[PDB]
């Protein structure tokens, strides 16, 4: 998983995924659901779904 | 004149409309650009190079 | 022949707590798998009948943006545990309990006076602490019957806590690939759902079931 | 045929000796999926000539390139014709237009 | 409690598509049982398509016959696209004869009683001679789904048939004008038909084929 010229990882996000992470995560200033507290990530993926 | 061709034929100015999803049927959260291309087919079989 | 169709199997349950599933149906159809996940999440995530927690009414401060003296954990600590809080009734519809303690330590589920409809499923769910002794916590919570997830900001001096009456937590649908007589174009289902203590995932995935076969028996003979 | 074109498909086809051009005006007399037989006009036909104009079509033949390559009729039954006007689509090729 | 939605408003405004709309549904249901039935209707259903085609003139499909303006292929591509509607029987052979010059539409086909032609504008070739004709053999038969004929006498000609006689599913929740509940919704779908099957009796198929599937799910 590393390369043989230095010490970093070859296996990286090419285009795709980087795309998808920095898209699910992002700030915005207004959205639905702005300003209210949860209990956990469960709850979280609960109310996204 | 694209944008008056597709004003004349009762279709978006932006040219992306909401798509849903087939497995799930929801609607994405961004348009999608979506057309008509003219696509090809190239002399790169795969039964010639298996 | 035409009407026919596959019939998958339902010994592939797979434990790895108490109230945890992760089953495996297979074969199932080429395109068929999803049809029945996402309609079986979708019943699970905000159709589910249960009660919960939804207004809580307290003697202390007015004002929900302030803080209390005598206690540890702030306002809407107490909030997230009491919306953490699960508890099923038997026979009635809306119940009010009420918890009372004044002492040094931390408040269990057990210090709630038991009823006879009123049941806690685990009385190790922590609430608030108490570090002084003078500081005596008096509150009315209100169990009430409902169905799915509501917020608090689209139902309106009472606080309003957002009431979860799905006994679910977590539910997500996987569809692999499978292979039986030379048949490729296949699908596999893997359901793995997250549940608390309430109500089995297996009883869950049941009452889904029935819910959605008595959904559509105006049609079939 | 392409929705996106450009307007130089027609000089593709009608320059590539790949279809069927007619050589003098005339009516269609006889359609078929192997020859076409165009009665020439009065104006164009030559005293000394033998008369009407038949056009052989090639049907599955081999190419260099191991493709299936014919030559399909698009003219009906009495339909009037002129000089340089296609009278057959070849490989490739929607109404004189190339259809890749 | 929960409502039982009733099939009591069925449109059909031509025929080619027809508007079937279901009432009453819940908040949450409407969307997930019209997902359920696009998915049940678009992937699995039972149909009638044109199998082989046996023509005594010709040996092959690559090969052409003299009178005729299209070509063999082309007509097994204008077969391929037949609508045929089969009532109790599931191997039916069809004779075709035509003579003179003319289109050969659907209606050249013999009648047998239990077959039934949905469009008799649907041509198939065209003859340009007057002493020529043609004569085939249409073997029509049932099935479910796309298969081709590479999975499956020298004169026999072998095509693909497509059993799925449903072109698109359009859906859409729709809330309810007057009505004691206002969190009622009802589900309108409309599905465009080639004219060999029911609407009706689409419906009823994949809602006891969703009920069939969703069986093995009370047993665990």
């Amino acid at each position: 998983i590393l390369s043989p010229a230095n010490g970093e990882p070859i296996i990286v996000p090419s285009q795709d995924v980087v795309l998808g992470l920095y898209y699910m995560t992002r700030d915005c200033v207004n959205a639905k659901g702005e300003g209210m507290v949860l209990t956990g990530p469960k709850e979280a993926e609960r109310l996204y779904r | 004149e694209i944008k008056e061709l597709l004003k004349l034929g009762d279709l978006p100015t932006s040219g992306q409309i909401r798509l849903y999803d087939g497995r799930t049927g929801e609607q994405f959260e961004r348009p999608v650009t979506v057309g008509y291309m003219y696509m090809l087919k190239l002399n790169h079989l795969v039964d010639d190079k298996m | 022949s035409v009407t026919e169709f596959l019939k998958p199997r339902l010994v592939d349950i797979e434990q790895v707590s108490s109230t945890h599933a992760k089953v495996t149906l297979e074969p199932l159809e080429r395109g068929f798998g999803h049809t029945l996940g996402n309609a079986l999440r979708r019943i699970l995530l905000s159709s589910m009948p249960g009660c919960a927690v939804t207004e809580v009414e307290i003697d202390g401060v007015l004002h929900e943006y302030s803080t209390k003296e005598g206690v540890q954990e702030d306002i809407l600590e107490i909030l997230l545990n009491l919306k953490g809080l699960a508890v099923r009734v038997q026979g009635k519809d809306e119940v009010i309990l009420t918890l009372n303690k004044s002492g040094i330590g931390p408040v269990t589920a057990a210090d709630i006076t038991h009823d006879g409809d009123v049941e806690i499923v685990k009385p190790q769910h922590v609430i608030c602490h108490l570090t002084d002794e003078n500081a005596s916590i008096s509150m009315r919570i209100k169990v009430q019957r409902g169905r799915g997830y509501v917020p608090a900001s689209t139902r309106i001096g009472r606080l309003l806590v957002d009431a979860c009456y799905s006994p679910v937590e977590r539910i997500a649908y996987n569809v692999e690939a499978a292979r039986v007589e030379q048949r490729t174009d296949l699908d596999k289902l893997v359901i793995e759902m997250e549940t608390n203590g309430t109500i089995d995932p297996e009883e869950a995935i049941r009452r889904a079931a029935t819910i959605l076969a008595e959904q559509l028996e105006a049609f079939v003979d | 045929k392409p929705l996106v074109g450009t307007g130089m498909e027609r000089a593709v086809a009608v320059d590539s000796g790949v279809t069927a051009v007619a050589k003098r005006g005339g009516v269609v007399q006889y359609v078929d999926a192997s020859r076409i037989v165009i009665k020439v006009n009065e104006d164009e036909m030559y005293p000394g000539e033998a008369g009407i104009d038949i056009y052989n079509l090639t049907k599955y033949t081999r190419s260099n390139q191991n493709t299936c390559i014919n030559q399909m009729p698009c003219v009906s039954l009495g339909e009037p014709v002129e000089r340089g006007d296609v009278l057959a689509d070849g490989p490739s090729t929607d109404l004189g237009e190339l259809a890749l």
